[PDB]
């Protein structure tokens, strides 16, 4: 076909047309072979084809991916047909081979319909009745393995998969398929509301991770108590809110910044905490000398003052407890030196 | 990390034996056996000290950052910067 | 005889320079100095970081034309193990081991080097969070992370780039919702610029990837999974969509602008590899496709111009064939071709800087780099002139 | 041919012909500054003799013909055959 | 043992093992890898010796390209202060003070280094005595001083230069009256050759500048105070002026031959800096001024070619601008041009032997080291052919 | 000088001659008083220039 596409000037003159009709049967046979190969490729199903997992990588939902894959294959079939029509001339179907080929192609195209899967997906979406309206976030009961108690783990009243549905609509709307207006409104609302939900869920997950990290090292929870109180206060303010409101954006924004500040202060406190603990442990076995003990005390006091200037919560009681421990260690070391 | 380091430094050629030495000789780690590692690495430590003096002879500012010895029977490695003393037993080829 | 001092100095991790130099020198120690047309040049398949893993992006370091960054999404082989895998692979000496590794808690969709600094690496992930990594420092955690906020990117991010020079730089990034955002390399915690791209009647464009006219900042060109190309001025006198293209029927996956600069100005030519084997050429001044690419069906991933040849580019088909297209000698037949062994789903292609060789990703993680024939590697003034006249063909 | 080897070694970057040091530590060939080259070559001879002692301690069948002493300024390759110890200064680049 | 048995042992033919070992180690060590505009550049301005006392001449040491010899001439502030002062300023390290200081009883007009003696400075004074300065000596006075006899110079000398091979030198100097004299660098009590420059019989020449074509010592070019440039022969049957040049209607205040080698020869070309702001790109083989760059209201004072650019040359000015003219780039506007602050009368330009950066004298003693951009300093292989074409233009 | 020297032989054409220097006579005024600025240097400099 490309060789012919090089020359089209006296195809109006039925002189070269004798040559093209001479090999017309070879053309038809080889086009049929090519379309057989294409339909063989199609017979391997979308989920069985690497294209499906790739389109999963593509932020393309699987239903839209399969639909569009089938549509593209049908487009290539139509290209084959129209290009055969152009190259051979008008009415190639009059030939028995031509009408045979057109009947075959019509059969494969009929086997290559696409609206049925659209209808099925729309029906399933309506039946499952996806929605997001409700509480801002949900608290639930889970018996996490490893503890006999029933853990009241906090979650967010938002399925992450709902945005997926939106994308299907966001893809199917321009594909020409028309979806029920209720589905359109639901998808649009979910799409516009998604950023708040994702910010809230990432904030709460980060808070849970940093709080479990804190409680892992119980020596710091007393200092962090004030920040944990303010975080819990904001959580308490937010939980009363219904899922949809107008204070959603300011509340979510302030919650996110509060959680980030909480986590960063937690990590700074934690690192200075292991610093101080390491220095105390060094003081434990430090050689008997006034100068080395004084230097250790000076560095510890400098770290304590650094904590003080950062304006953390509940310093004096922490200072008192660490002073009691350091004086106990001093008493033990004094015992050793005296003996 | 430790185990990942030795694993990647060994499987890069299926090395017969390497241990991490962050001290000045006398390593207690082992890969095949304690003696042939410890005494050999201590002797290597003495010799890299002498070689450090040797290279400081031409100019004190110079330092040995890397040493190879690829002989007829052994291909022995070390990369000293301040205390990191590599040992590698490997075929000459 | 020490028993704890060595043990504790091993426990204490002051091995940053230690490990860095050991890695940079032992792969050198692989050297065997013992005294007793297309063609494959180097195949790299990290068994540890690429076992049944799809390459997510590919970039070559402009500052260091020997460093490549490759990405990876989450691994379905194991969810517990780190999902966002970023690899740095080097051209210094032959070795199976990757030169650097990096983890991102979310699946990494794209990554690249920074032109502003020759060592930072910036990558967009599936969570719509830009992730920063420092190559000189030996760490696995992200150095910085942009906030996941309403103003910032929230949908999965597929394209991130650095525009401007090393004193007027700006990090541009896209979210598949259609938000464009500009950050700075010094701080990655607040969008310096940000707006939701819109075409008309307030409907956004589901941008998949963009490119920019070579040597020019602002006035980018983006492609939509909807199947349309758009030219949008970054700031101009009015930001947002400036031109809509008739475009291609199916989703538009790869988009790139012409990069080779010579005696003629060809920076207005776009390649777009859509999902229909159709690597279309056109120009920003013409609303219609300039030439239609057709040799098979079903998903050519992408295409990138060879920076050295003005009429030659590389496009890869997901079936497993990478084919080099010259335009000056041939308009329709592949001037060069190859199929990677195993017939795997080759994903991403990146021309190395200065050309002369190509880097190829794969769904299996086995990335292959290899050169090009000298007779077709090098251009000449004849090439530019005949390319101009082939543009005048239609 | 000695002059052939001289021009061949001259071709190597950072190298000035061929200089060969015998077992006495005095170079049989003169290419660089005499006092510095003699004292430095005596130091090389001492270190290669002590390295030979150590390698014979555990590898009594090994021979030394390759040793990579590199600093951040220049590298020396020293090569003893049995008496002639070739030494070539070469930049790390 | 001693250096005789080594010869025989090398002559011994047991060297097959040595040669094989050397070949093997060299072939294995062959592989080598790595382990991992106009701008004010510097100042130079003393205060003890550089109060007023305008600069007169500048130079750079061939053996020591980090060294500059100045000569601050005029003593008018304090009659009791030293009359002539030549300062040498180093380039390797920044010091507010000159490295070394030299003062002569008379007023020095010109100075230059010695090629044979890399530890010596020779200068010419206003009275007419050629003056030495042995840098080894601790004493600031001239070390060896030429007599003011009728044999030697008796008029203010303005050009001094040592030329020849390291084994055969000659210190040429010329005075205003025109008596050229060659001295031996080591003995100056007598001028080992002398001859009074004269044109057509009974026509004295008021020499005020000179330059030797690169390589040649036998013939040279001189710029007279009477605005008529000549070419003369140093040694030969025709020793003396051999050419008339119509030249320019003002005093010649500078001259310089072409200063580049490697491609098609241009030694026949030179530029003269007249006294009416007319520099003259112009050659020996011809007699007519090839081109006559003109602008400005004041007049130039000195001009030199670039020591590596076969086209570029600087240009002093009266209101204080230094400009560089790149003929291949342009013949009409200075390719680069910047003005020194305070707009004093600049009096001397000297390019570094490297040619990568320029110096300039001043009307107030403040020598300024300027730097030039790489694109404007270093030529290309095609630059010489482009100069050939530009000169073949007319 | 050079900008109309780009013309030199151009304005020998019948219309270029009318296209040049009938439109720029006031810039000839400008170069006149640029001569004025030039002689300003001469005006008071004689022994202190």
């Amino acid at each position: 076909f490309r060789i012919f596409s090089r020359f089209n000037a006296l195809f109006v003159r039925p002189h070269i047309r004798g040559a093209i009709r001479e090999y017309q049967t070879q053309l038809i046979q080889r086009v049929k072979d090519d379309i057989e190969s294409l339909h063989d490729k199609f017979k391997v199903q979308y989920p069985q084809s690497q294209a499906c997992k790739m389109s999963h990588v593509r932020d393309l939902p699987p239903v839209s991916g399969s639909i569009i894959w089938a549509k593209q294959i049908d487009r290539q079939l139509t290209a084959y047909m129209k290009r055969v029509e152009d190259v051979l001339g008008k009415g190639w179907e009059n030939h028995v081979e031509g009408q045979k080929l057109k009947q075959d192609g019509d059969s494969f195209r009929m086997k290559l319909n696409t609206q049925e899967i659209f209808d099925d997906w729309a029906r399933k979406v309506q039946q499952r009745n996806l929605g997001v309206s409700g509480r801002i976030f949900t608290i639930e009961s889970t018996r996490v393995r490893g503890r006999t108690g029933n853990v009241l783990k906090l979650k967010v009243n938002f399925l992450p998969e709902i945005i997926t549905l939106s994308k299907e609509v966001r893809n199917l709307k321009w594909l020409g398929f028309r979806v029920p207006l209720a589905i359109v409104n639901k998808a649009h609302q979910a799409n516009q509301l998604y950023p708040f939900a994702i910010s809230l869920i990432e904030s709460v997950r980060t808070y849970e991770r940093t709080c479990e990290k804190v409680e892992e090292r119980n020596t710091i929870s007393l200092l962090v108590a004030g920040l944990k109180k303010e975080v819990q206060a904001l959580i308490a303010e937010g939980i009363a809110l219904v899922w949809e409101s107008y204070k959603l954006d300011p509340y979510v924004q302030r919650l996110a910044e509060t959680v980030f500040n909480f986590q960063e202060k937690v990590d700074d406190l934690l690192i200075i905490e292991e610093k101080i603990d390491l220095e105390v442990r060094s003081l434990e076995t430090c050689m008997y000398d006034h100068k080395t003990f004084s230097e250790i005390l000076n560095r510890v006091q400098k770290a304590v003052d650094d904590l003080n200037l950062h304006s953390y919560s509940n310093l004096p009681i922490w200072v008192n407890k660490l002073d009691m421990e350091i004086e106990r260690i001093l008493g033990v070391r004094l015992q050793a030196g005296l003996r | 990390e430790v185990e990942e380091t030795l694993k990647r430094l060994q499987s890069q050629k299926g090395v017969q034996g390497i241990i991490v030495v962050n001290t000045e000789g006398i390593p207690i780690k082992s890969t095949m056996d304690n003696p042939t590692t410890t005494q050999y690495a201590s002797l290597m430590h003495s010799f890299i000290l002498k070689a450090r003096s040797t290279v400081r002879d031409i100019d004190p500012q110079n330092d040995l950052t890397f040493l190879r010895i690829r002989s007829k029977k052994n291909e022995i490695m070390v990369a000293p910067d301040k205390d990191y003393f590599l040992i590698v037993i490997q075929n000459p080829t | 005889l020490t028993e704890e001092e060595k043990q504790q100095i091993l426990h204490s991790e002051e091995f940053l320079s230690f490990f860095d130099h050991s890695t940079r020198i032992v792969e050198r120690a692989l050297s065997e100095q013992i005294n007793i047309k297309l063609s494959l040049n180097r195949q790299f398949f990290d068994e540890r970081w690429s076992k049944h893993r799809v390459v997510s992006c590919l970039d070559w370091s402009s500052q260091y034309p020997e460093l490549l960054v490759a990405s990876y999404n989450n691994n379905e082989d194991a969810p517990h193990e780190p999902d966002g895998v970023a690899l740095v692979w080097n051209m210094k000496y032959k070795k199976t081991t990757p030169e650097y590794v990096f983890h991102c808690q979310s699946a990494v969709m794209s990554a690249t080097f920074a032109k502003f600094h020759p060592n930072l690496v910036v990558g967009g992930t599936y969570s719509g969070q830009i992730v920063l990594w420092d190559n000189r420092s030996n760490k696995r955690t992200p150095v910085q992370r942009t906030p996941l906020s309403a103003a910032a990117h929230t949908h999965p991010v597929y394209c991130v780039n650095v525009v401007g020079t090393q004193n007027a730089h700006n990090l541009i990034s896209i979210s598949t919702d259609g938000k464009i955002c500009s950050w700075s390399l010094d701080m990655l915690s607040h969008p310096q610029d940000s707006m939701e791209l819109v075409h008309k009647q307030s409907k956004a464009v589901a941008v998949t990837s963009m490119s920019f006219p070579v040597g020019d900042v602002n006035n980018f060109v983006v492609g939509s999974e909807e199947g349309s190309v758009y030219t949008a001025c970054r700031h101009g006198s009015k930001a947002g969509i400036s031109e809509m293209f008739e475009g291609h029927q199916g989703p538009i996956t790869g988009i790139h602008c012409h990069a080779a600069v010579g005696a003629v100005d060809f920076s207005h030519l776009f390649v777009t590899s859509s999902f229909d084997w159709t690597v279309k050429l056109w120009t920003t001044k013409n609303n219609k496709p300039l030439y239609s690419f057709e040799d098979n069906a079903d998903y050519v991933y992408d295409v990138m111009w060879s920076p050295t040849h003005p009429a030659l580019f590389a496009c890869v088909d997901g079936m497993g064939r990478l084919d080099l297209w010259n335009l000056n000698n041939d308009t329709e037949v592949p001037t060069a071709s190859i199929s990677v062994e195993g017939n795997p789903a080759l994903n991403r292609v990146r021309w190395t800087h200065s050309g002369r060789e190509i880097a190829v990703g794969d769904s299996e993680g086995q990335i292959v780099i290899y050169d090009v024939g000298e007779q077709i590697a090098v251009p000449r003034n004849d090439e530019w002139a005949r390319f101009g006249r082939t543009l005048a063909e239609i």
